[PDB]
């Protein structure tokens, strides 16, 4: 049965891996790379 | 960064650590870093160009989009 | 050659028609712009982004229910310590926050802003720590 | 002739072939109008000319485009950055990164295509659909990706030219909220200048 | 030959310049004409008009600084009439071949580029219009980010 | 009882007007549902001013009948041009194209709730071949939108 | 045919409710009444009103759902 | 011959109708406006909560009449700003129907902002890029 106990619930946060405790280390942000053809569709 | 020619290709360091010289944040997919102002007025002007500026770290690709993010 | 709009007013009352509509959307507009009460960044009570850098970290959170368990699960997922001043109320403060991915700082900002003037939150990024100031 | 897999990744002969058996018939035509050694000369020269125009037309740029796109390989051409699409669903097994072999014509045609530009950059990208988790996308996408560039890389091209490259569901030329858009989301990308 | 005068209080004042010479002024002008035949260079600092008239014909340079209340630009070929901050509330401007004008109006503004002309509007005027006939350019050249930018109304939408 | 297509569009049609544009040399390309029509700024234009000459505008009529075959929610009109004077005045000519060419196909009115447009002057070309003015390659407009369904 | 100077019909797409070619592109035509039609002229009485009242008339009177009486359709 | 210049094409006195009543309309609207512009003037421009900056120069020519969140999406998008949303989004829907022609992306969120009034409000943060609406805080 649901409980209306509100205080009992237990909310859930994900997350997602950054470069955090990651990082010759050359983190660098590359524009050579794979680029759409139709740019700035909207 | 050179931004006509015709590729515009160009290099962007990133530093992780938020440095007082590097206190910018771009959200690199999921995984955020930090550049300085003129990299950020740079990104911002890629970003308007609408070119894909994925993160790539010893030439491998991480994360796909970079937006700029509070300074 | 140019062709003339294919919605061009060329009837003797179709033009008064457009034209009438015309002022009527400008009237509209100057209702709105008169009704609308307005909040200047530097007068606007509520959080922002704390700029910690564990606070920065994108997540996704589908919660409906108290602000106390969200906002503990928050900053303890920030690795941040959590802390409440004052006393909780009878009936809850509920929030709800249903994002696919955003950073722990702009859901501590919507938490807030739903708290509204019911419960408020700072954040002490040289002491990592997460209050949740309740109001009486 | 040639080996239905790949070619074992060696150099390819149709010209060669083709002028070859065009001198045969031709030579053979010309023995049997005439008899003799010069009519036979003849019709071996003849031979070889209709088979060098022959092959100077099959062996066109635009003749591999048609047949690529005969293939379900789409060209795209905008200024002088040439793009191949590649659908997945046809040149790759089920959701992995194995190539689909039963389509080596296409695979053989991408690769002559790309023959043509000896000093351009390749980028090889793979996208897929919705479906799935993050992980898994961008996982799968990047296999496919290092698969195709293995495959341009085994056939003749430097290590240096190519990046291989993995997006999920991020940049969509279709709406995955449809079966047919969700479809053609799911494909390579072989650009180059 | 140069001119370098600070200082100068007129209720009306002509300058006709047939030469090359570099001339500056200083203070206050009521300017009314002025003719410019060769490449001459001219700067004014401040200037209050009523109604000026500038002909300049063969690449002359022109800078004022001020208000006027009725100017009327005629560039002819290679002349520059860098009249921006000379916000004019009145404007007829008008450049010929390979010419450049710099304009500031404030409330009406007439404008016609003939061919390889430019004309770059520093203003928006309350109201606008502006031709072109071969080549002509008739641009805002504002500044799209300061924080008070005026956008276009329905008296001011002047599609080129 | 009900429609059997979209009012007004055929797809022999929209495949008639495709090759038509490509023959004529507007590149009309298609990936996936993205549809990308680059137009040479000469021929729309003139020589480096945003004021188009009075016979493209057949040219646009077919483009705004090319846009009407389709049903979508947000074209984009931007333009791009090659370098004469300076950053600014490219920026504001590229400006002033798109805005021109928005409010033609606008008033020819177009199945589009949005027509986005800009200019960002000299900043993506797509040809090495920089040489020329308006004739020179990487000095076009784009409009390029997404098929809505 | 719907799908002309291209390959032909290849099936119908419910998601989208249009047609699919032979080549990648959509159709034009839809194939299930679920298709997004800009449908702006709808004939029938008591529009906007909750549509006819099923009563067997005794009149020449058609009467809406909500009361309204569509003078436009009920007979003279 | 005699002629007066406006012949226009034929109208219907259906339009011939509407216009009346639009005009009337029109002018019953003319006087609330300005009896309520009387009785309390402005004291706040939008333009402190919708700053315009470069990239919000991009004009747009909208034809929209539905809910506001994705017209704001939409807008943000074409203006390469991360689209942030803040509060519950009611029950009943925050319609706005915009029927503008080139007009700056700035210009277009103002005029947003103003339609949606009491119900929802859009921020600016040029600094972070960020276009931000907000449900009140009703219910």
């Amino acid at each position: 049965e649901l409980n209306v106990n509100s205080a009992e619930w237990r909310a859930a946060v994900a997350k997602d891996e950054n470069a955090l405790e990651r990082f010759q280390a050359k983190i660098v942000i590359t524009n050579k790379s794979w680029q759409p053809i139709i740019a700035p569709v909207s | 960064c050179d931004l006509t020619k015709f590729r515009w290709d160009c290099d962007l360091p990133v530093q992780v650590k938020p440095s007082p010289a590097s206190s910018l944040l771009v959200y690199c997919g999921s995984s955020y870093g930090y550049i300085t102002k003129q990299q950020y007025d740079i990104l911002a002007r890629y970003q308007r160009a609408s070119v894909n500026m994925v993160l790539d770290i010893n030439g491998e690709y991480i994360d796909s989009p970079c937006i700029g993010a509070e300074r | 050659f140019k062709k003339p709009p294919i919605n061009n007013p060329s009837d003797d009352a179709t033009i008064k028609l457009a034209e009438a509509a015309v002022s009527v959307s400008d009237s509209m507009l100057e209702m709105a712009k008169v009704e609308k009460v307005i909040t200047p960044p530097s007068k606007d009570n509520t959080l922002t982004i704390p700029n910690a850098y564990n606070l920065q970290a994108r997540a996704s959170v589908d919660w409906s229910g108290p602000i106390e368990e969200l906002t503990a699960r928050i900053a303890k997922a920030a690795h941040f310590r959590f802390r409440v001043l004052g006393k909780s109320p009878s009936v809850p403060v509920l929030i709800s926050i249903s994002t696919k991915d955003e950073s722990l700082a702009e859901i501590l900002r919507d938490i807030d802003y739903q708290a509204g003037k019911k419960a408020s939150i700072h954040v002490y990024p040289n002491s990592q720590v997460v209050e949740l100031r309740y109001a009486k | 002739c040639f080996h239905p897999p790949y070619n074992n990744f060696q150099p390819d002969r149709r010209a060669v072939k083709r002028v070859g058996v065009d001198t045969g018939i031709g030579a053979v035509a010309g023995a049997i109008a005439s008899g003799t050694a010069s009519g036979t000369l003849i019709g071996a020269a003849a031979g070889g000319t209709v088979g060098l125009v022959a092959s100077i037309y099959r062996d066109s740029k635009r003749k591999i485009i048609r047949d690529l796109q005969k293939q379900d390989i789409q060209y795209v051409e905008y200024g002088d950055t040439r793009t191949l699409i590649i659908p997945t669903d046809k040149y790759f097994m089920f959701s992995s990164p194995r190539l689909n072999e039963i389509c080596y014509p296409g695979l053989n045609n991408v690769i002559r295509l790309l023959n043509f530009y000896p000093q351009s950059t390749i980028y090889v990208a793979g996208f897929t659909d919705n479906v799935g988790s993050r992980s898994h996308k961008r996982k799968l996408s990047q296999a496919q990706a290092e698969t195709m560039m293995t495959f341009l890389w085994a056939n003749g091209i430097a290590a240096k030219r190519l990046k291989a490259e993995g997006y999920g569901d991020k940049n969509a030329i279709s709406d995955n909220a449809i079966i047919h858009g969700s479809a053609q989301n799911r494909r390579i990308e072989i650009q180059w200048f | 030959g140069v001119t370098q005068i600070n200082g100068v209080s007129s209720r009306n004042l002509q300058i006709v310049l047939k030469g090359d010479p570099k001339v500056l002024i200083s203070g206050f002008v009521n300017l009314r004409q002025l003719d410019m035949y060769g490449k001459g260079t001219l700067s004014l600092y401040w200037i209050k008009s009523d109604t000026l008239t500038i002909r300049a014909k063969k690449a002359a340079k022109i800078q004022l600084a001020g208000i006027v209340n009725r100017l009327d630009v005629e560039l002819w070929d290679f002349a520059q009439f860098k009249g921006k901050y000379l916000r004019a509330q009145r404007s007829f401007v008008k450049t010929h071949d390979k010419s450049v004008a710099e304009i500031s109006a404030v409330n009406h503004q007439s404008s016609l580029a003939t061919d390889a002309s430019d004309i770059y509007y520093y203003n928006l005027s309350k109201t606008r219009a502006d031709f072109m006939a071969f080549n002509g350019s008739v641009l805002d050249m504002r500044e799209w980010g300061q924080s008070d930018l005026k956008d276009f109304d329905r008296y001011n939408k002047q599609f080129p | 009882k009900l429609p059997c297509r979209v009012d007004g569009a055929c797809d022999a049609t929209i495949i008639k007007m495709m090759t038509d544009l490509n023959k004529k040399g507007i590149k009309v390309a298609s990936v996936g549902q993205n549809y990308l029509i680059s137009i040479p700024a000469s021929a729309l234009f003139a020589d480096q001013s945003p004021r188009l000459n009075w016979a493209s505008y057949s040219l646009l009529n077919e483009i705004a009948a090319f846009l009407k075959q389709f049903r979508k929610i947000a074209i984009t009109v931007t333009s791009y041009s090659s370098k004469y004077v300076s950053v600014k005045r490219e920026r504001a000519l590229t400006l002033a194209r798109s805005r021109v060419v928005s409010e033609y196909l606008w008033s020819q009115g177009v199945d589009s709730r949005i027509i986005f447009t800009q200019g960002l002057g000299s900043d993506k070309p797509i040809t090495s071949y920089t040489l020329g003015g308006d004739r020179s390659p990487n000095a076009r407009v784009e409009i390029t939108f997404r098929r809505a369904v | 045919g719907c799908c002309s100077k291209m390959g032909g019909i290849n099936y119908c797409d419910s998601s989208a409710g249009r047609l699919v070619c032979n080549n990648g592109f959509y159709s034009t035509c839809y194939c299930t009444r679920h298709a997004v039609m800009d449908l702006q002229f709808l004939m029938g009485c008591c529009l906007w009103h909750g549509g006819v009242y099923p009563q067997l008339n005794s009149s020449g009177l058609v009467v809406c759902n909500d009361g309204y009486v569509s003078e436009e359709c009920s007979l003279q």
